[PDB]
């Protein structure tokens, strides 16, 4: 029979709006006293209430900041719109749009191990060229690159190390009447930095050392380059690539016994404050299994960039350390670069919306529309995004009655993104006719006070 | 049984060259250093040089650098000494030597090879009987003079070796490219001239065998 | 089936001495068994590491052992216009110790050596050397067959041919029954590897102190090669002897080459002239196939069988995942003029990083059933990783997959319990053979006894 | 070049004696010394290497001693086989260098020589030459001096001398001396003489002949 608007006290226009979103109030004094003022808008117009006198506020959104999404490092707009103004009435809700897009480049770390043994003398230009091309081309591919490097030779101990004459220690090249650097196990040289100018300069500074046997201690460098988190400075939320260069075969676990080294590799970080691998002369080379374990654990991809003469060797090793790949080190750096581009090509990401500072009274609900173009209701996150991809959500916010705060704001931020949507919320609870209060009763005249929208107290 | 078997005695000409051999028996020549050593009566012993036949490397005394070339051949287990530009100073006995255990030692020697440098031609010896002079004691000494022969050796006996006792045959001596030798025999006075004491020289190099009966001297 | 795990005996060396790195049973002239233990990091009398050897007599209680004395003084000889030099500091004396008749041969694989000549040198390099001892007489001899007096440059001029400077002679060692000592030198010939052999008798009779370079005329070294397959192969990392050609008159040698052919690894069987009779290729790279080799007849047919240890072998598992557990390979010898074939059995470890097959010890006939038995070491095996030695009884079909008995390290983590093993000797004279296990990390040796 | 001075150059000793030979290097040679034996007419045998070590098979009675630059070989209880020559060799430096030698000689009583003078044979004279021979036989010690006089005037050129080794029976020595001159001169003089001087007599033994006196 009757509706909720009429059948609930309704002394005022404000109490009328307080009942339900579908209620309207009739300010018109020409209306007969038999008619109810608080009713449906259908009923008011039906009961001769002048359409000009009807109070019936409708909730709305408003695109205040609506800059477009970016394409292809200046401003970078990934969320859009940035600012919406919601204006709600008691109990009522309102919906609005939002578009997220992956514009920013993906974070990639590249640590670079340089074999600086004397055999690499003729290969030196190649590893400097490869390093400086890796740095340069990857920077073009991703502005969020970080790059660093270290060098290795072999365990500085007899028989690997020349231990005579005494001068040969500081200068392993002594018996050739030429000078080169003293031997070392593993030396960390440059922590993962975003300074490509600096990286390329330090890489070009490097010179070779010398040792006795062809197989080198690069696997020490891999193990320390993996497990030494703080020293190398891998980022948690970033893609990890460890590039290994050499022109010869490598020592493996149980080789150390020829230097009298029998203690197995603990797979721990022993690169202290002086950036040298302090366990080089006291601990055996790591086994393939231990490397596989720590590479996996620290979430790092190994790339062997070896010269042609040993590609087949490291290819075979690569098959025993799943997920490893092998490129060819040479005067041309294309082969190895492709491996990294291909690694970058695989990086997928996700847009996961999160709401900050949502008032007690408000409550949101989302419909996600992802790459597949299907509105999954209740979901607020999309997966499998490449650079350039855009996803879209529909948010709806419902206010609980009418709060006294009247103006609050809350944010809708995608996790991982610096961009967000600030939504400013006004709570419209009054009627426009309340502005004309007219303090003096005039009609009531019994100390009632005020007369608004055609009514006493 | 380690044993070094050197080559036979060489008669050679001044200016020419000679090559001496030393062949390992009971071992392999590559097992150790092999040295060559020169020996002469007056001057004594001189180290010429060594060779490591595994790899042919050699060392020499500056004195013999230019004259001596030491070589070896593992296929035939033999070491070699070659002496160029032979002079009369090269007339010596030459030995090859090797160690027992100590790398640097000189423990096992070859029997030695004799080298004689000379322009002389083969010459048969003049053999002269030496009878005593014109009173007489109770024991008599006779003698035999072998002169102007080359090369050595001669083999001198008395009564075809019947009379061995009381004999003194002296070592040959060189003078002007030809050797001279002498021998004395002493018997009692009753033995000679009553019985016949003949001298017997033999020089194989010129196929000569001469007998000289010692006869007493007359007025 | 019957090594008593409760009634153990512990022999203990000094701290950091690696007492039990190597070991062997030794028998005096009267017939009494004792134990030789090598301790490669023992300090010398002047507080510098030289290594040492101890000769323990059998005791149920065990305890501390007496030191078998050796000359630890460095030597110089100015001879033949050169300077010969021995350097015993950090030589690792007792990194391998083998017994024969009334002799002990303890080796210092990392003994260094140099020769100076004017401003030139041979280079200070680890030639290795073995010290021989005849305890009941007191005689001592040495054997250092890789020492040379060739200068650095001459090797360079000859493309490093016959370069024995880095031999590490005695790295591994074995003696034939006739008394031919055989030394593994994996650094020989610029890390190809070589074997040197000589009669014990002749080593003794040709040794004199102070000589440094001397000749053992009866010795026989293996050959240099330019075949890249052998490069960096460490041929002689392990060595053993046995009968593999039917001719009882000749002796065959088994050599370990764990990094042979680009870390594939191999084990070869040779005659006493170092001619190849058969080769056994490793299965998986870097597994160190040839770390350990053992010779014994396990199927009771009178023909020796072969056991090879690949302790870093990685077994396949669900989702393409590899797991380093170690592996021992058994090759039974067939009849007639037939070579060894594929493995008759593969024994894989179960503990990750356990290094199963790091040691393989013939036990003789542990349970006296007719078939010889063996022990296989997993030095970091067992659920806790403290170490494990597994017994395997022999049988007509070869060996058992299931071990007959497992022995757990009684020493703390790190002991390397199992890294050395020796058996087939009745130490207590109860009719059953026993097993001594070394734990160099703990500086101790456990003795297990066989019981009816 | 290291110089090896060996002492004495010879010694006269008897069976059963313990003798020692000394060898002095020009500089230290830290025991890098060998001792060698050369028996009469025979080749070499090694006695000692590296100062004190006997070569395999060398009898116990031989022993090496010394250090630095001064070394000694000792033979104890001399055997008749041990009467030979002995040399030291050093091998501290190349070139290897040898000692002068030491000769072990059999001691015996002093004996004056039996001197015999022989004029030219008839065969030699008719051929054109003339040699006067003199045998100085069975004497001890080995040192002896012969002198020739033609008519009492000392003749110096054309003399040829030859000494035998120590006799295997009576341990004495002997010496032949042959003066050769032209037959033409030989027949120009009368008295020919050979005078032996030896320690066994302060005045010499004079044997002569006068040419054509029969
Ligand atoms: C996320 O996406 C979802 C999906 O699009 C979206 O859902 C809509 O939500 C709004 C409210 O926000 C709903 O509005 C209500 O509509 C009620 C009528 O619903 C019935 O009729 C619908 C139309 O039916 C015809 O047409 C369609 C298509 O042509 C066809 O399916 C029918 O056969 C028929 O021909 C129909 O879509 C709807 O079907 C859904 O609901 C049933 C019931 O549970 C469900 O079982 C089905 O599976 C199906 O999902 C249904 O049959 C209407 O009664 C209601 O009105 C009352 O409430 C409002 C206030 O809320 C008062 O104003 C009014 O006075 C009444 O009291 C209300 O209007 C709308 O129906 C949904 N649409 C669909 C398709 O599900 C979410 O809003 C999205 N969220 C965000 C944040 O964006
Ligand atoms: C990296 O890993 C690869 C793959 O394992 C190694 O390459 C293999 O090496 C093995 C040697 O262990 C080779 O085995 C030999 O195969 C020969 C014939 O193979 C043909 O068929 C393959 C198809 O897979 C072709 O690709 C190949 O070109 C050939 O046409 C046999 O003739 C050989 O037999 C001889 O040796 C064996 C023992 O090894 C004896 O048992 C035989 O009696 C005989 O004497 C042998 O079986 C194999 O060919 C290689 N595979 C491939 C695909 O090339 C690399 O060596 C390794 N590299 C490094 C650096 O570690
Ligand atoms: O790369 C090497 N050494 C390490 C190199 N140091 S280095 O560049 O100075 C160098 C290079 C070559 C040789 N020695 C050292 C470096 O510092 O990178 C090589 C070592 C050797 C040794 C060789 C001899 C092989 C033997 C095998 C048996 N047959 C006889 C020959 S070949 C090589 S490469
Ligand atoms: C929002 O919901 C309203 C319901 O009044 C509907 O008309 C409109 O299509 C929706 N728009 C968006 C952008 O969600
Ligand atoms: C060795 O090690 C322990 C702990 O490091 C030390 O306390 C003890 O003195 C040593 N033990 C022996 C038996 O020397
Ligand atoms: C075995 O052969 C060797 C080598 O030829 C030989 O010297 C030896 O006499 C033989 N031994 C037997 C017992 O037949
Ligand atoms: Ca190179
Ligand atoms: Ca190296
Ligand atoms: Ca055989
Ligand atoms: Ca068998
Ligand atoms: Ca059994
Ligand atoms: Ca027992
Ligand atoms: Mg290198
Ligand atoms: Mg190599």
């Amino acid at each position: 029979g009757p509706n909720i608007c009429t059948t609930r006290g309704v002394s005022s226009c404000q109490q009328c709006l307080a009942v339900s979103p579908m209620c309207a109030w009739c300010s018109d004094e020409a209306l007969p006293l038999g008619s109810p003022r608080c009713d449906l808008k259908e009923n008011l117009l039906k009961d001769n209430c002048a359409p000009e006198s009807i109070e019936f506020p409708v909730s709305e959104a408003r695109v205040l900041e609506d800059r477009p999404l970016s394409d292809k490092s200046s401003q970078v707009t990934q969320v859009s719109p940035q600012r919406i103004a919601l204006r709600l009435r008691p109990d009522d809700s309102k919906n609005f749009s939002i578009q997220v897009r992956q514009v920013e480049d993906y974070p990639v770390d590249i640590y670079y191990l340089m074999d600086l043994s004397y055999s690499m003398k003729d290969d030196l230009w190649s590893i400097q060229n490869l390093g400086t091309k890796l740095a340069t081309q990857m920077r073009k591919l991703t502005s969020n690159l970080r790059i660093g490097f270290g060098a290795f030779v072999d365990k500085p101990v007899s028989p690997y190390m020349y231990i005579s004459p005494p001068e040969a220690l500081e200068n392993p090249c002594y018996d050739m009447k030429t000078t080169c650097l003293p031997m070392f196990g593993y030396k960390h040289v440059l922590t993962l930095t975003d300074q490509v100018t600096r990286f390329n300069e330090e890489v070009k500074k490097q010179s070779v050392s010398r040792n006795r046997d062809a197989p080198e201690g690069g696997f020490d460098a891999i193990m320390q380059a993996t497990v030494c988190d703080e020293k190398i400075g891998w980022r948690n939320d970033a893609s990890h690539l460890l590039v290994f260069t050499t022109d010869a075969k490598t020592h493996i676990a149980l080789d150390g016994r020829l230097a009298g080294i029998v203690q197995p590799n603990d797979g721990q970080c022993h690169v202290g404050s002086d950036n040298h691998y302090s366990a080089s002369t006291t601990m055996d080379y790591p086994s393939l299994g231990l490397m596989t374990e720590k590479l996996s654990q620290k979430n790092i991809n190994l790339i062997f960039a070896v010269t042609e003469n040993v590609v087949n060797l490291y290819q075979n090793y690569s098959e025993l350390i799943p997920g490893t790949t092998v490129g060819v080190l040479s005067m041309d750096s294309s082969n190895v670069l492709q491996l990294i581009v291909d690694a970058y090509g695989k990086i997928r990401s996700k847009v996961e919306l999160e709401v900050r500072d949502l008032p007690e009274e408000l409550s949101l609900s989302f419909n996600a529309t992802c790459l597949n173009n299907e509105v999954i209701p209740g979901l607020k996150s999309c997966m499998g995004l490449k650079i350039g991809d855009t996803v879209s959500f529909s948010i709806e916010a419902k206010v609980r009655g009418c709060p006294q705060e009247k103006e609050k704001s809350f944010t809708i931020k995608p996790v991982g993104f610096k961009d967000s949507l600030i939504v400013q919320v006004t709570f419209d609870c009054d009627c426009a006719c309340q502005a004309q209060a007219e303090p003096n009763s005039h009609r009531c005249n019994n100390g009632n006070g005020t007369f608004e929208c055609g009514v006493c107290r | 049984e380690v044993q070094l078997q050197q080559s036979g005695a060489e008669l050679v000409k001044p200016g020419a060259s000679v090559k001496l051999s030393c062949t390992a028996s009971g071992f392999n020549i590559k097992d150790t250093y092999v040295h060559w050593v020169k020996q002469r009566p007056e001057q004594g012993l001189e180290w010429i040089g060594r060779i490591d036949p595994a790899n042919g490397y050699t060392k020499y005394d500056p004195k013999f650098q230019g004259k001596a070339t030491i070589t070896a051949d593992t296929s035939s287990n033999t070491a070699y000494l070659q002496l160029s530009s032979l002079t009369s100073e090269d007339t010596a006995v030459y030995y090859c030597v090797r160690p027992l255990y100590d790398y640097y030692a000189m423990d096992y020697w070859g029997q030695g090879t004799s080298v004689t440098v000379s322009s002389a031609k083969t010459t048969a010896p003049s053999v002269y009987p030496l009878a005593p002079v014109c009173t007489t004691g109770s024991s008599v000494t006779l003698g035999c003079l072998v002169k102007g022969y080359f090369p050595e050796p001669v083999t001198l006996t008395w009564n075809s070796g019947s009379l061995s006792s009381g004999v003194h045959t002296f070592p040959a001596v060189l003078q002007s490219d030809l050797y001279t030798l002498s021998s004395s025999v002493t018997v009692t006075s009753s033995t000679w001239p009553s019985q016949s004491i003949t001298c017997n020289v033999a020089h194989p190099a010129s196929s000569t065998k001469v007998d000289k009966k010692i006869e007493p001297r007359g007025p | 089936l019957n090594l008593d795990p409760v009634q153990l005996t512990f022999y203990a060396g000094p701290n950091g001495s690696q007492f039990g790195f190597s070991l062997d049973f030794h028998k005096d002239s009267h017939g009494r068994v004792a134990i030789v233990v090598g301790a490669p990091r023992t300090l010398g009398p002047s507080q510098e590491e030289t290594g040492g050897v101890f000769l323990c007599p059998w005791r149920a209680e065990g305890g501390q052992c007496p030191s078998l004395l050796f000359d630890l003084r460095d030597e110089t000889r100015n001879v033949g216009s050169q300077t010969l030099q021995t350097f015993k500091a950090r030589q690792g004396l007792g990194a391998s110790v083998v017994s024969w008749s009334d002799v002990i041969v303890a080796c210092a694989p990392w003994q260094h050596w140099n020769v100076l000549e004017k401003t030139e040198e041979a280079e200070k390099t680890p030639v290795g050397s073995c010290f021989l001892a005849q305890p009941e007489s007191g005689r001592r001899a040495e054997y250092s067959p890789c020492r040379g007096n060739t200068l650095s440059r001459i090797y360079v001029e000859n493309d490093f041919s016959w370069d024995k400077r880095y031999c590490e002679a005695g790295f591994s060692s074995v003696v034939t029954q006739a008394g031919e000592l055989v030394l593994g030198a994996p650094g020989g010939y610029y890390f190809l590897g070589l074997l040197a052999q000589a009669p014990v008798a002749d080593i003794f009779s040709s040794y004199r102190p102070g000589i440094l370079l001397w000749h053992v005329s009866s010795q026989s070294l293996s050959f240099d090669s330019s075949n890249p397959e052998y490069f960096d192969g460490y041929w002689g990392y392990s060595v053993a002897v046995g009968e593999f050609d039917g001719d009882l008159n000749t002796t065959e040698y088994v050599v370990g080459a764990p990094t042979w052919s680009w870390t594939l690894g191999a084990v070869e069987i040779l005659d006493s002239y170092y001619q190849r009779l058969h080769r056994l290729r490793g299965e998986q790279m870097a597994s160190y196939f040839g770390h350990s080799v053992a010779v014994t007849d396990v199927n009771g047919d009178g023909r020796h069988d072969l056991l090879v240890g690949a302790p870093l072998y990685m077994e396949s598992r669900a989702d393409r995942k590899l797991a380093e557990v170690g592996r021992v390979y058994l090759f039974l010898q067939p009849r007639g003029p037939h070579a060894l074939g594929a493995p008759s059995l593969l024994l894989t470890g179960t503990q990750l990083y356990g290094r199963f097959g790091s040691a393989i010890a013939p036990l003789g006939d542990l349970d006296r059933d007719g078939y010889n038995d063996i022990a296989v070491a997993a030095p970091y095996g067992g659920p806790s990783g403290r170490g494990q030695v597994l017994v395997f009884l022999g049988q007509s079909e070869g060996l058992r997959s299931r071990p007959s008995q497992v022995l757990d390290s009684p020493f703390p983590t790190g002991s390397a319990f199992g890294f050395s093993l020796r058996g087939a000797v009745d130490i207590d004279d109860n009719g059953y053979p026993d097993l001594i296990v070394g734990a160099y990390g703990a500086n101790q040796v456990a003795v297990y006894r066989a019981q009816p | 070049d290291i110089l090896m001075t060996q002492s004495p150059s010879s010694m006269s000793v008897s069976l059963g004696d313990t003798v020692s030979i000394t060898c002095h290097a020009s500089q230290g040679i830290s025991s890098n010394i060998g001792w060698l034996q050369q028996k009469p007419g025979k080749s070499f045998m090694g006695l000692i290497y590296y100062g004190t070590n006997l070569v395999d098979g060398v009898p116990s009675r031989f022993s090496g001693s010394g250090s630095g630059a001064d070394y000694s070989l000792t033979i104890s209880s001399l055997d008749s086989e041990d009467f030979a020559d002995y040399y030291c060799v050093q091998y501290a430096q190349l070139p290897y260098t040898f000692g002068g030698g030491t000769k072990l000689e059999i001691k015996r009583a002093d004996a004056a020589p039996t001197v015999s003078i022989f004029p030219p044979s008839s065969e030699q004279l008719t051929s054109g030459g003339a040699s006067v021979v003199c045998f100085l036989n069975n004497f001890y010690p080995k040192d002896i001096n012969v002198k020739w006089k033609i008519d009492g005037s000392e003749r110096q050129n054309g003399v040829l001398n030859s000494w035998t080794d120590q006799d295997s029976k009576d341990s004495t020595y002997s010496m032949s001396s042959t003066l050769t001159l032209t037959k033409d001169e030989y027949e120009r003089h009368n008295s020919y003489t050979c005078e032996a001087t030896h320690k066994t007599s302060t005045s010499p033994i004079v044997k002569s002949f006068n040419r054509n006196e029969c």
